[PDB]
């Protein structure tokens, strides 16, 4: 289930005021992903019908 | 004088027994590597225990390594009191021209740069001790450039060979070997990483527009001495072409308004000609004696001429 | 001013002063007299751009 | 402007359209603002009369615009092969009607 | 046009630069494929329009607002920005500043490197001005503070950069010991698609420059990922003190004050250029 | 190089504005041949080692994972293009880095031209022509 | 800022002796000269 990637991983140093070409991360949560529940949607008990 | 030498000054501490004293007298033009540039220091801060790292003494190869992160000052004069250096780095001398000496067994011709390089020799280990203050000098070994360029050479090369002989030179007809001596892995890493980097940077795109150009040159060192006796016995070209046989990629991109060949010239030079250079430590100093000779020998002083 | 080229030496030599016109009023006059080598041929020359 | 007379001869706006106009088609090629033949070393003659950045910079004294246009600055050269721009290095005092 | 000994007081870096008719032509065989070679062919066609609104001079003041697009704090960046479209002689220098800058940036995507352009030229003592031009006097080699400067009234210079360029070395690496300290240019690259900056600084430290390359892997490995040249250095002088002795002040350029780091008892020693492909 | 086997230009160099002529042929080309036996040895020889030690260990710890992403589509694309054309007793590998380190170290010293002169003039030209007498130092 | 001139024939003598960098709020101008600075002159 491992998203397909070109790259490894990399190691760059980076200044903090002289940062160019600016870009973003990603984020995960503290709490291992046992605590990350399955999606649930409780189809209601009755229908319309 | 305040830029035209540079007079740095190691003290002398207190308690010297006058033998330890007439043995630093003896150490006129040696080879003082700082720390930094003040003009007040001590013998603690120049000796092997500065020099000794956390808890491991480091061996010969990264003896090198902790040379090039400090100034190598020669001796000039031994006060009574302390000791005055003047740094390679600045600038030498107002005149320009100081007395070294040839700890070396290997001479050498004028117009030769010094490079210079640990007691890497049997036989030749030799510190300067001094039991009243507790401190050994580990006096490093001036070479003519071309010893200094393959003594490195012969440390990485048996550095590699134990992560899975070697130790035989000759210079002038002379027979000298190298101290065999078991080797840090932490140090070897190092200038194992400075080769993958250096020669994968001078790997460019004409390159392979040159490795074509192989059994050319096969075909042409069985018609030429010079080729003949340019390649080795021991190459690895004469092997890995006999084996393979390569072609180019016929067009390239843009190939007209850019120069392929051209461009893996610089390449290369700029890392795999400079790469002498980032193994060992850089000869600033050469040898012109005015009207002696064109050689000078083994323990006797040479004057010295900077030189980039 | 003492500084040395080419083997030799040169000393540049200086005199500092000032200027003040104290006429109010225009206190000179230049008149044109007469005209000698009109120096631009009257030609036709057409332009280019 | 115009549609306003002329102050040379009030009873026309203009001689040209052609050229007076802003926008005209004189103004097009020679107001060094649309720097058009700027690459041309060779003089234009006719440059200092449709740059409107000139005439709106001077000032209107007249006691002080007679004396600099003695000294005024010539915008051509005299060693010139054909004639050229001036160098910006260079300079040439000449005195100008124009 | 580009530089103002006018503006800039006594004691300011110069930089020199090379004959511009070399740069149409060289961007043609230097680019990678797949790069606009006629780009820094119509980027200076555009400055030499817009100067007239001949290897010339760009002093250190000026080159520090162009790049200053591409620096942190950046509100000093701007300070240098402010007194520049005020004081400098010439006719909107802050429209040369935007197409100047945007030469430096068809420097680099062209691939003609602006450190194999700027060479560098002395501190200044004095200069003599005239219509379009002035006579720049400088010290190639030597000390700066002892300079006759010309004026016998004032014969002390002391050296001066804004506090967007001046970078340490001793305090970010826990460095307290004394010794001598050496000067050093330091240009950053970025080759993105065309989002490409450019900095100019001026680091101060007292490592080898033997052993200085690590440093710039080391705060400048940022770019380097992103980018194979990152950095191009060159030697500047040597502080001879055994404690180096920095100032921190805001002079007035004008009506503008601007945080400047101020160096004392500087002695001159030029070197070269360096590439790390 | 190409006359081992030129180029549409090369012939050209501009400096200054000013053009240069490298063709002003047949004694030259003779005369300058033993740089280029050295210099495409230097890199042949070089660039086989490299082609020979990079398959031979792949070190594993952070040498690896630093490597061959660092020559993701750099080095890693230009091993297997040349292995394309290539291939993979005892082989002297490490006895022949000894003897090309000695060799590409002595040409760094021939083609480095370190400059024994500076240029400061003073009260003269900028620029000084061919024929012309230049002011020369070199020390501060 | 500070006429040296003046200096040279003074009204009175200060009597008292302090590290006056302590109190350096009190001054509106004021300076710090290690031996000789190139300004006195």
């Amino acid at each position: 289930m491992d998203p397909y990637y070109p790259f490894d991983a990399l190691d760059v140093w980076e200044h903090r005021r002289f940062i160019v070409a600016d870009s973003r991360s990603f984020i995960t949560p503290e709490f291992p992903r046992d605590f990350w529940m399955l999606p649930v949607f409780n189809i209601p008990r009755e229908t319309a019908a | 004088m305040i830029t035209d030498c540079f007079e740095a000054d190691i003290a002398i501490p207190s308690g010297i027994s006058r033998p330890d004293a007439a043995a630093l007298q003896r150490c006129e033009g040696r080879v003082v590597f700082l720390p930094t540039i003040r003009r007040q220091l001590a013998l603690a801060d120049v000796a092997h225990e500065s020099f000794v790292s956390g808890g491991v003494s480091p061996d010969t190869l990264g003896l090198l390594l902790a040379y090039r992160r400090r100034f190598p000052a020669v001796i000039t004069r031994v006060l009574p009191t302390r000791i005055v250096a003047c740094p390679v780095d600045l600038g030498l001398t107002h005149a320009g021209t100081v007395n070294l000496r040839n700890t070396s067994p290997v001479d050498l011709c004028n117009g030769d740069p010094v490079s210079l390089v640990p007691p890497v020799f049997e036989g030749q280990a030799t510190d300067v001790r001094l039991e009243s203050l507790d401190l050994t000098l580990r006096f490093p070994v001036p070479l003519p450039t071309p010893l200094a360029r393959e003594i490195v050479a012969r440390l990485v090369a048996r550095g590699i060979r134990d992560l899975n002989d070697l130790n035989v030179l000759y210079y002038n007809g002379a027979r000298l070997s190298l101290v065999a001596d078991v080797q840090q892995l932490a140090s070897v890493n190092t200038e194992l990483r400075s080769l993958v980097l250096n020669m994968v940077y001078s790997i460019t795109e004409g390159t392979t527009l040159i490795l074509t150009l192989i059994p050319r040159l096969l075909a042409l060192s069985a018609q030429d001495g010079y080729v003949n006796a340019l390649l080795q016995m021991q190459s690895v070209t004469r092997e890995a072409a006999q084996l393979i046989h390569p072609e180019a990629p016929m067009l390239m991109q843009d190939g007209e308004r850019r120069l392929p060949l051209y461009e893996a010239l610089v390449a290369w030079l700029a890392h795999a000609g400079q790469l002498g250079d980032i193994l060992a430590l850089a000869p600033a100093v050469r040898v012109c004696t005015f009207d002696g000779a064109a050689v000078v020998q083994s323990g006797d002083m040479a004057p010295v001429i900077r030189y980039p | 001013a003492r500084h040395e080229t080419g083997g030799g030496v040169n000393f540049t030599l200086t005199q500092p002063r000032g200027n003040v016109d104290l006429g109010v009023g225009y206190t000179a006059v230049a008149a044109t007299a007469t005209v000698r080598n009109p120096v631009t041929d009257m030609g036709n020359l057409p332009q280019n751009f | 402007d115009h549609g306003q007379s002329d102050p040379a001869r009030p009873f026309a706006a203009t001689a040209n359209p052609w050229a007076s106009q802003r926008f005209s088609y004189g103004d097009l090629l020679y107001n060094g603002a649309y720097h058009l033949n700027g690459a041309s070393p060779v003089l234009s003659p006719c440059f200092k009369f449709f740059t409107a950045a000139d005439i709106t910079a001077k000032h209107r004294c007249l006691e002080r615009l007679i004396v600099e246009t003695g000294s005024a600055v010539s915008t051509a050269t005299a060693a010139s092969d054909v004639q050229f721009k001036r160098p910006p290095g260079c300079r040439e005092l000449v005195e100008d009607p124009c | 046009d580009l530089c103002q000994p006018n503006a800039e007081r006594a004691g300011a870096l110069l930089l020199a630069l090379r004959h511009p008719t070399d740069l149409p032509h060289l961007a043609r065989h230097r680019a990678p494929p797949g790069r606009q070679t006629e780009r820094l062919a119509e980027a200076w066609g555009q400055l030499l329009e817009a100067s007239a609104l001949r290897a010339g001079l760009v002093s250190f003041n000026f080159l520090v607002a162009a790049c200053a697009a591409a620096y942190d704090a950046r509100d000093a960046a701007e300070a240098v920005r402010a007194h520049i479209t005020t004081n400098y002689g010439g006719t909107r220098a802050g429209a040369r500043l935007d197409r100047f800058s945007e030469c430096l940036r068809a420097m680099v995507h062209t691939h003609v490197f602006p450190h194999e352009v700027m060479r560098f030229f002395g501190g200044l003592v004095s200069w003599v001005t005239q219509d379009e031009l002035a006579s720049v006097t400088a010290v190639c080699s030597g000390p700066q503070e002892a300079t006759h400067t010309g004026h016998p009234g004032r014969p002390r210079s002391a050296v001066t950069i804004p506090a967007c360029a001046f970078v340490d070395l001793d305090a970010e690496l826990c460095l307290g010991g004394p010794g001598a300290a050496f000067l050093y240019l330091v240009f950053t690259y970025r080759q993105c698609r065309d989002q490409e900056l450019c900095c100019v600084y001026v680091v101060k430290s007292q490592l080898p420059p033997r052993g200085l390359e690590a440093a710039l892997e080391r705060l400048f490995g940022r770019l380097r990922i992103t980018n194979c040249t990152y950095a191009a250095f060159a030697e500047l002088g040597v502080m001879p003190d055994d404690s180096p002795r920095c100032l921190h002040r805001t002079e007035r350029f004008g009506a503008v004050g601007v945080p400047v780091v101020i160096l004392e008892g500087v002695v001159w020693r030029p070197g070269g250029w360096r590439a790390c492909a | 190089i190409r006359d081992l086997n030129e180029l549409p230009d090369l012939n050209v160099l501009y400096y200054n504005g000013a053009r240069l002529s490298l063709v002003a042929l047949a004694s030259v080309n003779t005369e300058l041949r033993s740089l280029v036996l050295n210099m495409v040895y230097s890199i042949t020889e070089g660039t086989t080692l490299i082609l020979t030690l990079i398959p031979r260990l792949l070190a594993l710890g952070y040498v690896n994972a630093l490597l061959q992403m660092q020559s993701v589509t750099r080095e890693a694309a230009q091993l297997i293009h040349p292995e394309a054309p290539m291939l993979m007793r005892r082989l002297p590998l490490y006895e022949a880095l000894v003897a090309w380190l000695a060799h590409a170290g002595q040409l760094g010293d021939i083609l480095a031209l370190a400059p024994a002169v500076r240029v400061c003039t003073f009260d003269g030209a900028a620029v000084v022509q061919s024929g012309d007498m230049a002011p020369v130092i070199r020390y501060p | 800022g500070y006429r040296y001139a003046a200096a040279m024939v003074p009204t009175g003598s200060i009597l008292s002796t302090i590290e006056v960098a302590s109190h350096r709020r009190l001054f509106d101008f004021f300076a710090r000269v290690r031996s000789d600075e190139n300004s006195l002159y």
